[PDB]
């Protein structure tokens, strides 16, 4: 602590004074991972492996929740074309947990297969499919011409070109209705001011890129807006009370000592906010008890010293800690 | 930044993606601080006198 | 007439001493 | 004279992260600057009295 | 089932003030002596809110669904058991539906044929439908026990319904508290949460009856429709998390 | 509008410079075979320079 005031002051000598110094540093000693116990594994395999599929103006919606997911063939293994992911790291999908997953499955030819994004412009990214900008989740797409494709061409799949105005994203067009230009009636098929919207796909293996189908998997994520009940294979542990430890749960991370609550509160409520809008209470996953949240690593260290021509002896003030409890 | 959680930046995106968004909220919270101290000097000079 | 590492410096010159040199 | 207080950058910027702390030095002497301002302070409030 | 009441008499719109009511929890989030702003839609303090009746005068107006509405019904013998929405009132759309039989409460999202003005009839038969078919949603609540016995007199209790559209979802937060309407003030616990996704742009209110669809007669009961706006409200929060006071900001 | 034309081969093209041109009457016409084109749509030429 003589050398603690060389290396803060940035100086070769020592003047008769007090000091300040630093603060308090409390190592964690363990982690603890907390989330519920669930043996049921999540069917992404129903909507990957699937014989039939839709098309993209009215895709199959298909909400997965309350499961343990498997991300080793997202990510690990490749069975796949490409991984595409915009506000959720690759790496990090089996960390973090969310609610539920609303999986749309549609089938775009390699042409306008580039398309899918936040904030384009196209025939697809216009009048059928968009994406907001706050959107979470991944893009997953598979070549699927050694199966689908047909050599006088797939005509079952369908896509709509024409549109009024702009589409709202996450919304399915059913309607059947003839585009109207002018004033002239429809009456249910085309004609003058009639234009008919809904075309056929291309799909033949023998050309080019363009004519490839694909199969994409858009998932959407939903990120604190409910308790969150899917995520990868995470290991739990055992509650730790009265030491400074890691904290992982459900997701939320922090550092603290688990103290019990005296105060009533919400069944339903996952945790709690303090006058910093920081967790200072959180819900355990797998049985009901709400455990406070205490921070560590509180306190400075002021230091009394004389100087180097007199003597080398160091007081040293704790200022707002009680010693009776307790720097390298 | 979209969270001004620490633990909700670094651990949710990835590292080239964190250090934008984590060097945001540093120079606010360093913005704040520099309100702070410069007012106590003001504040201050007024009690000396 | 907290957690997030704001400390409150004490005196030097207590009340009860204030009063003293008054 | 007025209340003496001092604020830490360890606490108040960082959310006890690895990544808070490394990101801090890159900015440097920024935090040297605050707390020799709020000594000074401390120190010419012991005179007021 | 499909005929209709030859006894009732449509009563008029009658206005009435809602003093402080209408404030509920946002969120789930704990906080603790402090004073939040909260930025959603809501009532505005000292409005309109429409006055109805039901005593052989029966009134149900069909009402439009723009944002969001509050359902403050004062009752008795328990005349209102259920609710009908939806946006074309056939089987072209989807409808969302709330179904008590008195074991639990069936909320289910089929293709809903309805008739032109259908009505609730302990229980003999509930049938607001012919046919129905092409179902996404199917939800089984908790038990619980009412009492369809109907009587005449004053009003010992207040039920309090909020049926909101939040992006996509909807929520139900209800509070029931005993005391032509009380002041006071309140808060409201959530209950369940509803991942419909169908948009509704009109309800109307069902009522059950009973007797000693055409001899049937009914007790007194009243229920108001409120409208929400895109206002801001301050929320006090104690130590035990329940809201003693609220603050509208542009009214005063 | 032409009466005559030319075959695949002979195409005489029309230099369109420094004009305003009115596409806005056909397309509320409309007396049109079969047009097809990709990425860019017919109806959205009209507001463009």
């Amino acid at each position: 602590p003589l050398s603690e005031t060389k290396c803060t002051l940035k100086s070769f000598t020592v003047e008769k004074g007090i000091y300040q110094t630093s603060n308090f540093r409390v190592q964690p000693t363990e982690s603890i991972v907390r989330f519920p116990n669930i043996t049921n594994l999540c069917p992404f395999d129903e909507v990957f492996n699937a014989t039939r599929f839709a098309s993209v103006y009215a895709w199959n919606r298909k909400r997965i929740s309350n499961c343990v997911a498997d991300y080793s063939v997202l990510y690990n293994l490749a069975p796949f074309f490409t991984f595409k992911c915009y506000g959720v790291s690759p790496t990090k999908l089996n960390d973090l947990c969310f609610t539920n997953v609303y999986a749309d499955s549609f089938v775009i030819r390699g042409d306008e297969v580039r398309q899918i994004a936040p904030g384009q412009t196209g025939n697809i990214a216009d009048y059928n499919y968009k994406l907001p900008d706050d959107f979470t989740g991944c893009v997953i797409a598979w070549n699927s011409n050694k199966l689908d494709s047909k050599v006088s061409g797939n005509y079952n799949y369908l896509y709509r070109l024409f549109r009024k105005s702009n589409l709202k994203p996450f919304e399915r067009d059913i309607s059947t209705e003839i585009y109207q230009a002018g004033n002239k009636p429809c009456n249910g098929v085309a004609g003058f001011n009639c234009y008919f919207p809904l075309r056929s796909y291309s799909f033949r293996p023998t050309y080019g890129v363009g004519h490839q189908p694909y199969r994409v998997v858009v998932l959407s994520f939903e990120l604190l807006h409910a308790p969150a009940t899917v995520c990868g294979p995470k290991k739990s542990t055992n509650l730790v009370k009265n030491k400074c430890v890691n904290f992982n749960f459900n997701g939320l991370k922090g550092t603290g000592v688990l103290t019990e609550s005296n105060k009533k509160f919400l069944p339903f409520q996952q945790f709690g906010r303090d006058i910093a809008d920081t967790t200072d209470a959180v819900r355990d996953p797998q049985t009901l008890e709400i455990l406070d949240i205490t921070p560590c690593s509180f306190g400075g260290v002021s230091v009394i010293t004389p100087g180097t021509n007199t003597s080398n002896q160091v007081a040293v003030l704790y200022q707002g800690v009680n010693c009776t409890e307790v720097p390298t | 930044a979209i969270s001004s959680v620490l633990n909700d930046i670094f651990s949710r995106l990835d590292p080239p993606e964190a250090e934008v968004q984590i060097d945001r909220l540093i120079t606010g919270r360093l913005q704040s601080l520099q309100t702070y101290v410069t007012q106590q000097l003001i504040r201050a000079a007024e009690i000396r006198a | 007439t907290k957690f997030k590492g704001l400390t409150v410096l004490p005196p030097l010159l207590t009340d009860e001493m204030i009063a003293q040199y008054t | 004279s007025m209340t003496k207080t001092s604020v830490d950058c360890t606490m108040y910027i960082c959310g006890d992260s690895t990544e808070c702390s490394n990101l801090l030095l890159q900015y440097g002497s920024f935090c040297t600057q605050l707390k020799r301002a709020l000594t000074g302070i401390a120190v010419e409030q012991d005179k007021n009295t | 089932q499909c005929v209709n009441l030859t006894t009732r008499t449509q009563l008029p719109p009658a206005y009435t003030n809602s003093f402080t009511r209408g404030v509920y929890y946002p969120d789930k989030v704990f906080r603790s002596s402090v004073l939040h702003s909260t930025q959603d839609l809501f009532l505005p303090f000292f409005s309109n809110v429409t006055w109805f009746h039901v005593i052989k005068r029966f009134d149900n107006p069909v009402l439009p669904f723009n944002d969001g509405v509050y359902f403050a019904s004062i009752e008795k013998s328990n005349i209102i058991r259920g609710w009908i929405f939806g946006t074309t009132l056939d089987s072209k759309t989807q409808s969302l539906l709330i179904v008590n039989n008195a074991t639990n409460v069936v909320i289910k999202v089929c293709e809903f044929q309805f008739c032109n003005d259908p009505f609730l009839d302990m229980e003999s038969e509930f049938r607001v439908y012919s046919s129905a078919n092409n179902c996404t949603f199917e939800y089984v609540s908790q038990p619980f026990l009412m009492d369809l016995e109907g009587k005449q007199g004053n009003f010992k209790n207040l039920r309090e319904f909020v049926f909101k559209n939040i992006d996509g979802y909807f929520k139900i937060y209800s509070k029931h508290t005993p005391i032509d309407l009380p002041q006071g003030f309140s808060a409201l616990e959530p209950l369940v949460d509803l991942p419909i996704g169908i948009n509704i742009t009109r309800f109307q209110t069902l009522l059950a009856l009973h007797r000693s669809s055409s001899g049937w007669t009914a007790g007194a009961a009243a229920y108001y429709v409120g409208y929400l706006q895109p206002r801001t409200f301050l929320l006090k929060y104690n130590e035990n998390g329940t809201i003693t006071d609220a603050v509208d900001c542009a009214l005063d």
